[PDB]
């Protein structure tokens, strides 16, 4: 039997599924360590690797990209977990090697591949403390081209009054996602700052792991794909909505939690986001 | 102890020794400063970001 991880229910994705919307025909690039395409609870539609020494994007030697991919799009069937957008067209854009790191140029090359291949949504469960002009230009280009770009806020916790949101999350063109648990409490590690946009579940998140496994991971990396998957559900119900509109729908319909420095606009609610009229609950 | 600001500017070797005294089961991974990394949180891990001289270039922290 299939299990629905709590975070998929928490963001109200089953309300979209019951309406008949599951992300069909929406192209989501998981820009990450690869995706294990042999996993029976994933269907990978395509991809490319920007990692010079790891040329196969369908081999995930780390595990992280496979876990992120399952939160976006684990298949709706009788096994494993259920993804937020289980019919999405999932693309493995490998820019991180086995050790979980990549060079800025590899990340930018993956964003450029996503733009050239007409991705609707990019998920970046990754970050670093410094930006670069070239990284900012790649994300701004993807957004100018119509792509919804979602990233983890980072796991740098608090530092007095300073922002600790990393890049590319910290760029205004990117939706930076922090992590809450099942009680809607901010995870102690979740980055903070005025660039924090929305929150999603990022504690003890069950998803797919390589070699036909499943397991619970923690991080803003886990929160980000709930929002990327929610964007794919919204686009499957409203295929002409722009990325501007998808982003605003998610921002404008959160459940407000605490102070925005710690919680941004609150927890996403994809049921409310996918209505025509938007307000907070 | 979950952060080691006193290690910035030290060699990677000293940093490893010190972190393993405080957290002997730590999974230490050495990465180049200025890379982008996965944003998962691993309580057992300490990433050490080094400059091109193999000195610590960012405050080591658990995660
Ligand atoms: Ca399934
Ligand atoms: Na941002």
């Amino acid at each position: 039997a299939q299990s629905v991880p709590y975070g998929v229910s928490q963001i109200k994705a089953p309300a979209l599924h019951s309406q008949g919307y599951t992300g069909s025909n929406v192209k989501v690039a998981v820009i990450d360590s690869g995706i294990d395409s042999s996993h029976p609870d994933l269907k990978v539609a395509g991809g490319a690797s920007m990692v010079p020494s790891e040329t196969n994007p369908f081999q995930d030697n780390n595990s992280h990209g496979t876990h992120v991919a399952g939160t976006v799009a684990a298949l709706n069937n009788s096994i494993g977990v259920l993804g937020v957008a289980p019919s999405a067209s999932l693309y493995a854009v490998k820019v991180l090697g086995a050790d979980g790191s990549g060079q800025y140029s590899w990340i930018i090359n993956g964003i450029e591949w996503a733009i050239a291949n007409n991705m609707d949504v990019i998920n970046m469960s990754l970050g670093g403390p410094s930006g670069s002009a070239a990284l900012k230009a790649a994300v701004d280009k993807a957004v100018a081209s119509g792509v919804v770009v979602v990233a983890a806020a980072g796991n740098e916790g608090t530092s007095g009054s300073s922002s600790t949101v990393g890049y590319p999350g910290k760029y205004p063109s990117v939706i930076a996602v922090g992590a809450v648990d099942s009680s809607n409490q901010r995870a102690s590690f979740s980055s903070v700052g005025p660039e924090l946009d929305v929150m999603a579940p990022g504690v003890s998140i069950q998803s797919t792991l390589p070699g036909n496994k499943y397991g619970a991971y923690n991080g803003t990396s886990m929160a980000s794909p709930h929002v990327a998957g929610a964007a794919a559900l919204i686009l499957s119900k409203h295929p002409n909505w722009t990325n501007t509109q998808v982003r605003s729908s998610l921002e404008n319909t959160t459940t407000k939690l605490g102070d925005s420095f710690y919680y941004g606009k609150g927890l996403i609610n994809v049921q409310a986001a996918a209505q025509h009229h938007h307000h907070h609950h | 102890k979950t952060e080691w600001p006193e290690l910035v500017g030290k060699s990677v070797e000293e940093a490893k020794k010190v972190i393993l005294q405080d957290k002997p089961a730590a999974q230490i991974i050495v990465l180049p400063v200025g890379t982008i990394v996965t944003a998962e949180y691993r309580i057992d891990r300490v990433r050490l970001f080094v400059d091109r001289l193999d000195n610590i270039a960012q405050v080591p922290r658990v995660g």
